[PDB]
């Protein structure tokens, strides 16, 4: 059947500004949908026939083409266009949805505000210990981070986890999570966390000692 | 002929009141005429069913019974209509249109008893044919009958009283208002002249004469089919090709019932006796048929809701349509009286929906309900046999409202007028008419 | 409104079964053809099948034969589909559509909110709610970031609200991440240094796959 | 005869095929056309809405921003009629009409561009004009062109692309194919003499056209209410002596649109200045009108639906045919390019809806619902008064789709061209074409 | 096709009380509905009805809110409410579809039926017990047995054999009142044979206090 | 309001009869219908615009008259046809219903079978005692029934009830339901139910022993 493969998977640009993504097909297609999906809503469909704005659709959006390439596009996007834009042909049968498009905001760097979490006494109590650390408000989204034990690596029983793009200030965040079983914990006293970013040659980092 | 047409424009539609009271006479009564004509042609076909009781163990006897009624029943409207008036054969429509261009007789002392019992005969035994053939022809003598009667002068009420009644005639066959003031306007009126029918009384006509039939008839409609879908855009081409297979098989069926007419005319050769003997036979045929295989026989009307909701197997609609215009073909070819109007919505229904299932089988981008192809081609033999497809279309419209169809059911039929006239097809009606002019000067 | 409420999506077990029921509301139910879509995690829009209103024609993906079974109950309102034999590989998000067109080349014309699939051979397991304070020698700045962890249950989701969510803004709680078939995720929550230990800052998690209300109470260190 | 006859017979209905392909193009071209008109209509009844806005405020300047837009838009028709096509003023179906009959001229390089920006200004202003008056003659004078452009002889090609042009557009208008055919036949032909009009031909062009307007116009009806309930044998009575009403009135209201224009030309008295100034304080008056009374100003479309569902109140109808019998007649007495076709079809729903609530409280026993007589007396006024019921009875049958109505709604069709006969009243397109043959030899 | 009224069961005098009519087997729309009452041992009597849209309602002799008739055409029911009830009001309530002929309309097709009691006394649910013969009973071609329905209000109960397996062969007998509590028993003869070796229970019901009581009948030994 | 008034309230027939019931008017009425009611039934639609047939009434039924007069008429009545049947107009806003012609059965003879039951034992746990004697299916109705205590004769205490006719053999039933004090019942032994009817001369009387 028809395979359908839109072009710029992930992608950003700044508001008040024109975005173009992109369906293609593997054979001929004609008359094209594209649906809105934001994160937690039913996709709306957005776009039909590949030239009928939907009713309430906001008049910036666009879409053109023919046989099998077509292109969606915002001649001037606020912010609430950010979202994912996937075209679906039903020209052949069966039908096909494409990969997707998600169009992220761009705006101004901004740098982690790093933060540091010893173990609780309550997970200490039950035998783990799982020390938090919570870089928050940056973007672009690329970071890395780095465990110190006693300023020594440690890349065992880390897990980090991005939030989506931010709904108000449209940055990121990323949480890394470093478990121990209680024991190992107490063999050492300094913890440290170092987020590496592109706004410095110089981690923010953040740690404490159990004194 | 500036002022002559200044003159006549201060002067159109000035219908004599007479004239007009008198539409109202002949409607009503064309109305109870045919709703009396139904009614009978239900009382006998339900005494046929009661007999095969009477004898539903030995299935033999059964087939026997069910053979012989209807022969009885065919042969005596067989006899009446060639021992009494002989222009009451077959549909009657080509009369009633020569009587508007003042060739053929109102014999209405002799039709009115010829038409209606010897329809009853043919019609009610269960033969494939309708009941607007001789509804159309009564209720036209009826319209005569009431001129002769009341002595009115002048073209005007002799045409338009012609008119009305044939067109009340086939309102109350179909329970169809439009579609008979149309049957007029298109396919009746003299087709190459002017005339002096007055439109305003075929209506009073076509009304008086649906409201007998409302009266008798309501809370259960013709055809009931129900909503179906609609047609999307992009699905048009598949009924201009629709027509397109109608363009060319509307004449080609034409030429058999004129051949075939022919063909059933050398078995008798004008004797009544081995005639009237041989409608008996294909009116026990018909009765059989009737038992023990339904949908090759009757009116077709009955069939016709079934095909539609895709409750028939490809190989039924096939052998369905093969024996359907095989009865047809005998029935109204053989002269028996009757229409083959009736009979040719059901061989278009048979039609298009073997086609809408070959259409939704090929094509599921589009979802296809197979039953928007049979509403196409139900007045698409209309179109490519008679070609009055205007008619057709008001007349499926009014039978089965699904409104939405409009655009498949204008575009199959403009399809098959079209390849009928360029697969040189000439209209049924007055193919018979000529034949019969012809047959009225080819003796001197 | 128009709506399709669709419902009947939980945990199971490999190789099992399940039925899912979209509920309509706010149009003819009947007249339009209706149709589900799924979607596995981080991934496409995938066409599961559909359904004409007299359930005369059903159409399914190319996808073995008793696998899926769309039925609707027009009567009810209600659209049915019965996943059969069922993989990790049909772990995903199942929405519920009812189809259009245009110029006669379909489209997708209204979808519902969703269910939830998760196939997996764990078992319900209610989460542990451990709060986050900063160091015993923190940073005395303006803004102080506090966090409650929520450790070790299963399956998803979480809801994470700060005091009833009151404190609706300076909050992101981060995507869960699954380890030994078991989930595990924080959530921050920043506010200035005056509101806190000032006031009560609390954590209010529930887990309602295991009957789990529990609000945790953010105390400072040492 | 007969020999004669049997000859004709067995050579019927074989329309030339040029006569065919090319009607084809004339309702192609009668769609795309008639399509544009509409587009451009309610783009300009958008600006006002749109202008409306930034002067939404000082409530005496709205008044008359919404006067002076539409007051221009108004005169700018009134001109571009004058100066360069006279006979693109009004209807122009007596025109299209008179041609048919071999009595007036089809100047079409000088009124598809007259008419199709004319009516643009008096449809586009907020006028009581339907876009059927210049649909119709857009149509024919397409028609003209295409046997012009191939230069294809006799009375028969002249007489069938003329034609299926004017029912291809009228068509276009409404969605209504079948009261396009049934316009030609009913009301537009020669109607005192045999015509060699090929209807397979006319028919192919209500194909084109129809298709057209259904790609333009498509999921989105003009007039939508639904499935009505059914009418009783014995509630038949009340449709007949609502057509009575009508046929009385039907004259009537002929009188008076013959009789204004009459005076609204005295006020000029063919001053083409007089005029146009005349005409933009009507169409300044009907961008006013429909700001503040939308039902007494417009098409009239916007009120059927709510008039059929009975939401108005027994006054308000009162008032709103008083008004819009009013508006109607100051915008095509005057001249202005559009039909008055349409507007009778919002005077006609009026009137029965007023009816029908009078029979609901007379006869609780039949359990009525007053929308059926609006339906009943929508194409009462087209019956009555440009006497052409079964064209106005199949053209609401195809806008309202409740066809359980045929009944009750070809009694008071008929129960109004009949009572305009006994009375006094005429054809109003043979009424104008007579009047205005009247003065091409006065 | 159906018609399927509730809400029936008591009411203090000058009180209110909600009647709803449950369709199924068409479409509630585009339908007449309308609402008949009965006294006991009385006859009919039209009390309103309602169009589809709920637009128009028309009723018959009341005062001020009388009777107040509703629809809901997206759950396809009837509604009613009578309101300041007095004891004429205490009879049986029919929910009839409207139609029509040549347009002189009749009551197509009436529901089962719904009574409203207007008394002063307390809703009371039915004691059952079994009645079996004694240990002298004669042996014929049949036996007869029964249930006794006793000590319950308001009105009706009731009985049906094995869920109406035993339809033929059954009297219930029209309840009696005294001490305002009501009684009944129900007849049902059985062959020699199928009992006692097939089982026969009687199944007793009263809805106004939402009971249901299956009694089964065993022998005297 | 339009009264409507029927015929005979009550007739009775037997079957082969021909019978004819008739619906009188206040004020002129017309195309009236009929309502059949049989006992302990929802009214059925039997004959509606004066004279027409509801699908399913059999042909032995008839409608006729004119607003003033109208009748319905069973012709060779059969013993299913018992019922009360009403006649209703709406011709007249309000529209207005009968009072009623109940139709009663004339059959052949029937004579009664009495069966006898002794207070059941939970009863008795429940501080009461109801005797109860089926009288079942006799013709005609007329039946006097009477209890012997002890061979004495008990007056206070004794409730009966009748049965419809039915509606396929015409018989007539009846219940008769001695109530007593659990105390009272147990002062005596021999209890008997007579009954009597012009089926026999000499009453049937069942009766049991507490012993
Ligand atoms: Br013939
Ligand atoms: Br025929
Ligand atoms: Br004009
Ligand atoms: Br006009």
């Amino acid at each position: 059947d028809i395979v359908l493969t839109q072009s710029p998977a992930i992608m950003s640009a700044a508001p008040g500004d024109k975005v173009t993504m992109t369906c293609s097909a593997s054979s001929s297609v004609s008359y094209i949908h594209w649906y809105q999906q934001k994160s937690g809503t039913s996709p709306k469909r957005w776009i039909y026939d590949t030239s009928k704005l939907t009713s309430g659709v906001p008049v910036r959006f666009s879409g053109s083409g023919s046989g099998t390439s077509y292109s969606l596009t915002i001649n001037t996007m606020e912010a609430e266009d950010a979202a994912t834009y996937y075209c679906q042909q039903w020209s052949s049968h069966p039908q096909t949805f494409g990969g997707g498009t998600k169009l992220e905001i761009l705006r101004a760097d901004a740098a982690p505000t790093v933060s540091i979490f010893p173990p609780s006494s309550e997970q200490l109590t039950s035998g783990g210990a799982s020390v938090v650390c919570f870089l928050n408000n940056f973007y672009p989204k690329d970071i890395n981070v780095k465990w110190k034990i006693d300023g020594s690596e440690r890349q065992n029983g880390v897990l980090n986890s991005w939030t989506d793009q931010d709904s108000k200030d449209s940055t990121y965040s990323m949480s890394s999570t470093l478990t121990l079983t209680k024991d190992e914990y107490e063999r050492h006293n300094s913890y440290t966390c170092e987020a590496t970013h592109k706004t410095s040659t110089s981690p923010i980092v953040k740690s404490f000692n159990r004194a | 002929r500036r002022r002559q047409l200044i003159r006549q424009l201060l002067e159109r539609d000035k219908t004599p009141l007479a004239i007009l009271f008198m539409a109202a006479v002949v409607g009503t009564l064309v109305g109870l005429a045919a709703v009396a004509f139904d009614k009978g042609v239900a009382w006998l076909q339900n005494q046929r069913m009661g007999a095969l009781v009477h004898t539903a163990d030995n299935y033999p006897l059964l087939l026997t019974v069910a053979f012989l009624c209807s022969a009885v029943l065919a042969m005596f409207g067989y006899f009446l209509v060639r021992k009494y008036a002989p222009e009451a054969g077959g549909s009657g429509i080509p009369e009633i249109e020569g009587a508007l261009e003042d060739q053929r007789p109102v014999r209405w002392w002799r039709v009115l008893p010829v038409k209606f019992f010897g329809g009853l005969g043919t019609l009610g035994g269960g033969m494939v044919l309708g009941r607007e053939g001789p509804t159309v022809q009564i209720g036209g003598n009826i319209g005569r009958m009431v001129l002769d009667i009341f002595r009115l002068k002048g073209d005007e009420a002799r045409h338009t009283l012609l008119a009305t009644g044939a067109a009340a005639g086939l309102a109350a066959a179909f329970n169809a208002p439009l579609a008979g003031i149309l049957f007029i306007i298109e396919e009746m009126r003299p087709q190459f002249r002017y005339t002096l029918i007055s439109i305003k009384a075929v209506f009073i006509g076509v009304i008086m004469s649906t409201i007998m039939y409302r009266i008798f008839n309501h809370e259960v409609a013709l055809i009931d089919v129900g909503k179906l879908s609609d047609a999307p855009l992009n699905t048009l081409w598949l009924y201009l090709i629709l027509g397109i297979i109608f363009g060319i098989f509307g004449p080609i069926f034409n030429k058999w019932v004129l051949g075939m007419q022919d063909l059933l005319h050398r078995v008798h050769g004008g004797n009544i006796t081995k005639w009237v003997l041989m409608g008996g036979a294909i009116g026990g045929l018909c009765g059989l048929l009737g038992f023990v295989a339904p949908a090759t026989s009757g009116g077709g009307f009955n069939l016709i809701p079934i095909a539609t909701a895709g409750n028939f197997s490809m190989g039924m609609l096939v052998f369905i349509f093969v024996a359907r215009v095989i009865t047809t073909l005998l029935c109204f070819s053989s002269g028996a009286p009757g229409g083959i109007f009736a009979p040719m919505l059901a061989l278009g229904t048979v039609l298009g929906t073997a086609f809408g299932m070959v259409a939704v089988e090929l094509f599921p981008q589009y979802h296809l309900e197979a039953g928007t192809f049979a509403i196409a081609g139900m007045g698409a033999l209309l179109a490519a046999s008679i070609r009055a497809p205007l008619t057709g279309i008001i007349l499926v419209l009014e039978m089965t409202d699904n409104y939405q169809l409009i655009l498949p059911m204008i575009i199959t039929g403009l399809g098959a007028t079209l390849l009928a006239q360029f697969t040189g097809g000439k209209p049924l009606y007055s193919a018979i008419l000529a034949r019969t002019l012809a047959k009225q000067e080819a003796e001197q | 409104e128009v709506r399709l409420l669709e419902s009947g999506g939980g945990l199971v077990q490999p190789g099992g079964s399940l039925k899912l029921s979209c509920a309509a509301s706010g149009f003819d139910y009947s007249r339009y053809w209706m149709s589900w879509v799924r979607q596995a995690p981080g991934k496409g829009l995938k066409w599961i099948g559909e359904i004409n209103p007299v359930s005369s024609t059903i159409n399914y993906t190319p996808s073995l034969k008793d696998k899926f079974i769309i039925s609707r109950d027009n009567a009810k309102d209600t659209l049915y589909l019965q996943i059969s034999k069922v993989r990790s590989e049909d772990t995903a998000l199942y929405y519920c559509a009812r189809l259009y067109y245009g110029y006669g080349y379909w489209y997708f014309d209204v979808w519902g909110a969703g269910t939830t699939v998760t196939v997996s051979s764990a078992k319900t397991t209610p989460p542990s709610v451990y709060p986050l304070a900063p160091g015993s020698a923190a940073a005395a700045a303006s803004m102080v970031t506090l966090g409650c962890l929520v450790k070790g249950y299963f399956p998803e989701p979480v809801t994470v609200t700060w005091n009833s969510g009151s404190l609706a803004a300076g909050v992101h709680t981060f995507p869960a991440v699954l380890q030994a078939a078991l989930y595990t995720l924080s959530s921050s929550v920043t506010v200035p240094s005056s509101s806190w230990p000032s006031e009560t800052v609390t954590c209010n998690v529930a887990h309602p796959a295991s009957s789990t209300k529990v609000d945790k109470k953010i105390v400072p260190r040492a």
